[PDB]
């Protein structure tokens, strides 16, 4: 075999016990990725370094039933939620997915000090077809919480 | 009964909404902040003269 | 002391006096304290208004020194405020004192506000920050609470305020109770270090400590310590 | 330091590490301690101990207004990474206490600061010379021990 | 190890504090010279401060003892302390060493630790015992997408 | 208040419930936590 090691930083944030660091590696062979090998590293101690903390999750998989225009009409009254210019499909009746990912830097590790969510609100026809219906985009600083996520 | 439902339908929405946006502000910015930046009403109590 | 220890103080005017109560009042078992306290009430009044580190919470409008029970809700407020806010400083001798004050005035609104929907003059305790000129205004929007004295309930409250849980002993005394040793002798070195606070600012009703011995060998004020070392 | 003015375990591990950082690097400090304050010295011990341990320069500490018991001590002693311990007794019998407190470590920097009745605030109603004059040789025999005069 | 003469070696294996900006810490030549089966300990030129030299030699895993520690100075105060490990990516004792300046200034903490560049430098060492290359990529954004290069099994 | 009103105020049914022995003034810990004020003679809860 011929393997091809490409990684990036997940993220890297300070816990109490030291300062920690998550590597995503991706091995590649002919062209295609195999497996990912994920790790976290600990460079332990005491640590402020609280100006390059920061994570990549990747939102748990969300589905949100829409069933009385009182939902629907809240669903687009977020300001995060973008109504696509596919079709017009009645959101009233089916269920959206939500499948999004985030990007949050730490100040505080009680607080962060900025975030950002996007995703994309997939429905599936009767036909058992796949659209995204809308997507979802959000950022806001000093965030004790995800607005975005508690929703859902 | 159509006139029955948008009435009570845009209302629903509408409070609806509000209790949303309420709730958004208690995760953004935190149960503290928001608790103590809330109009407080005095609860009347009685003096006899 | 508070412990009931013994001290060596710069013998103050109020330290004086406080050690006279340490034999009149203090020496008597808890309960036949209320007794004597109430046989000596207003001239352990006079004592406490003149050369103590704590005042007699007790003055009226006109200046002169009375019963807590009958101040009126508005001359309340404002005394918290004259011995809680140094006014040549413009700063409360503790955020908790001042949430205290802006407490009860929150309370004294309650008692005279009857219909519900009507919010709080005082929203947010910033306002105390510089309290005499806002805090007339609140007094303001409730007439009466300049007219009538204060509601014997509420006068158990203010007490119970001043003795909560995570707030800078009072700096004074709200009557002779059941606690008047709490009351009198809670917290007593703080002024010392800052005497700007105290009631017309002169040590001579402060609690310095002194050895009765190392108070000849200083002689020179301010000198630095890299220097006497 | 006096640690008796500090009521809050946040406000004293501060004016702690304000101090770390204005001093001749390699200088030690020494916190003191008020023992019939059992409940504000609850925290403040293993504070103090935490504190070492993540590298404050904390290698003093002292007891004043009652000596330890004999097993008290000896926590405090190999508990908290302390290099020294003074005890303030004020008794005859108090400095006894500290001599065994001594001979229960004969390998450690024991400061026996002396206090006559002269002292400010909480005093014995001992006498400076004649507890000294009855108790020096004992004391002495004891080679952990640093008798320091103080009071007048 | 410290000898009866007041010098920075004395100081070394005497003070068990090293100051490190405004923090103690535990004197390392304690772990270090805490007695082996079978260590060696050299002082050269022993009574010329200035000159003198300490190495240790433990046995390797089934070979002869072999370089461990070293102490030596450096522009004046600097003191070297370094550490040599055998096996690496260069099949090279690769050394990693920790300097300190020394203030007989102040009798209770003679010694200090030099600072500015412990991470990076230390980081260097590493970098040279897993891939061989002593320069590390240190600019590096961890935005940045990191090759490990082709491979095969 | 009744015999002109027709009927209580607040400040009447307190004076009534005061006498009738509906609520009693307590002033001291209650359930731990120190509290003064109007207190239901009954149930040893306080009262608003």
């Amino acid at each position: 075999d011929v393997l091809d090691t490409t990684a990036q930083i997940n993220a890297v944030i300070n816990q109490d016990s030291g300062k920690m660091v998550e590597v995503c590696g991706t091995l590649k062979r002919d062209g295609k990725p195999v497996m990912y090998v994920t790790s976290q590293f600990l460079y332990r101690g005491v640590y402020t370094d609280y100006e390059n903390t920061f994570q990549r999750k990747d939102e748990v998989p969300m589905q949100l039933h829409i069933a009385t225009p009182q939902d629907l009409a809240v669903l687009r009254s977020k300001e995060w939620f973008k109504l696509d210019d596919q079709h017009d499909i009645e959101l009233l009746g089916q269920t959206l997915v939500f499948r999004l990912q985030s990007l949050v830097r730490f100040k505080n590790k009680n607080v962060y000090s900025s975030v950002q969510t996007i995703g994309q609100v997939l429905l599936e026809l009767p036909t058992k077809e796949i659209i995204q219906v809308a997507s979802v985009d959000y950022e806001a600083g000093e965030s004790h919480g995800n607005p975005v996520i508690d929703y859902l | 009964t159509k006139l029955r439902k948008e009435i009570m339908e845009t209302s629903a929405i509408r409070q609806a909404v509000i209790k949303e946006t309420a709730i958004e502000n208690k995760v953004v910015n935190g149960e503290d902040h928001e608790a103590l930046y809330r109009r407080v009403i005095t609860e009347p109590r009685a003096n006899l003269k | 002391s508070e412990m009931g220890e013994p001290i060596h103080k710069l013998a103050t005017r109020g330290v004086l006096f406080w050690k006279e109560l340490d034999d009149k009042i203090f020496s008597l078992d808890r309960s036949k304290r209320v007794a004597e306290l109430k046989k000596r009430r207003d001239y352990i009044i006079k004592k406490l208004n003149d050369d103590f580190q704590k005042v007699w919470f007790g003055r009226n409008s006109a200046g002169e020194p009375v019963d807590l029970e009958d101040m009126t809700y508005a001359e309340v407020v404002h005394r918290m405020v004259e011995l809680m806010y140094v006014k040549h400083e413009k700063r409360w001798i503790d955020p908790s004192l001042k949430k205290l004050t802006g407490d009860f005035i929150r309370r004294v609104e309650e008692r005279f506000t009857s219909v519900e929907g009507q919010p709080s003059l005082l929203q947010n305790y910033s306002d105390l920050d510089e309290p005499y000129p806002a805090v007339d205004r609140i007094l303001a929007a409730y007439p009466e609470a300049s007219t009538q004295l204060i509601n014997a309930q509420d006068v158990q409250h203010f007490l119970l305020l001043c003795q909560r849980r995570g707030q800078k002993p009072v700096p004074f005394v709200p009557a002779l109770d059941e606690n008047f040793e709490y009351w009198f002798k809670k917290d007593s070195l703080w002024q010392s270090e800052d005497i700007e606070a105290v009631y017309g600012q002169d040590v001579g009703r402060t609690c310095i400590l002194q050895g009765p011995v190392a108070a000849k060998y200083s002689k020179v004020i301010d000198e630095p310590i890299k220097d006497i070392l | 330091l006096a640690g008796g003015g500090y009521y809050n375990a946040q406000k004293m591990s501060d004016a702690i590490s304000k101090i770390e950082k204005a001093i001749p690097p390699g200088r030690g400090i020494t916190v003191n301690l008020i023992y019939v304050n059992p409940r504000a010295m609850g925290w403040q011990i293993p504070l103090l101990g935490r504190l070492r341990a993540d590298g404050v320069p904390i290698e003093g500490l002292t007891i004043g207004a009652g000596v330890p018991s004999i097993e008290v001590a000896n926590e405090y002693i190999q508990t908290l990474g302390i290099r020294h311990i003074s005890f303030k007794p004020g008794s005859v019998d108090a400095i006894q206490q500290v001599i065994n407190i001594a001979k229960a470590n004969p390998t450690f920097p024991i400061i026996l600061q002396w206090t006559g009745g002269r002292g400010g605030g909480h005093h014995s109603f001992e006498d400076f010379h004649q507890p000294i004059l009855l108790m020096y040789s004992r004391i002495r025999k004891c080679s952990n021990i640093v008798l320091v005069a103080g009071s007048g | 190890i410290a000898g009866n003469s007041y010098s920075w070696r004395h100081a070394m294996f005497t003070t068990e504090v090293f100051v490190q900006g405004h923090r103690f810490q535990t004197n390392p030549l304690k772990r270090l010279f805490a007695p082996t089966r079978g260590m060696y300990v050299e002082i050269t030129n022993p009574d010329d401060p200035a000159k003198t030299v300490i190495s240790v030699r433990e046995p390797s895993q089934s070979a002869k003892l072999v370089k461990t520690v070293e102490i030596k100075l450096v522009g004046d105060n600097e003191i070297a302390l370094t550490l040599f490990e055998g096996r690496t990516a260069e099949g090279g004792v690769v050394p990693l060493t920790f300097r300190f300046t020394y203030h007989p200034e102040a009798g209770y903490a003679p010694i200090r630790e030099v600072m500015e560049g412990r991470n990076d430098r230390i980081k260097e060492f590493y970098y040279r015992v897993w891939f061989a290359e002593k320069e590390v990529p240190f600019d590096t954004p961890l935005t940045a997408v990191f090759d490990g290069g082709r491979e095969i099994v | 208040e009744m015999e002109a009103y027709g009927k209580f105020s607040l400040e009447g049914c307190v004076e009534m419930a005061w006498m009738m022995g509906l609520i009693k003034n307590h002033n001291g810990p209650l359930k731990g936590k120190p509290y003064s004020g109007w207190v239901d003679a009954k149930t040893g809860e306080p009262v608003d």
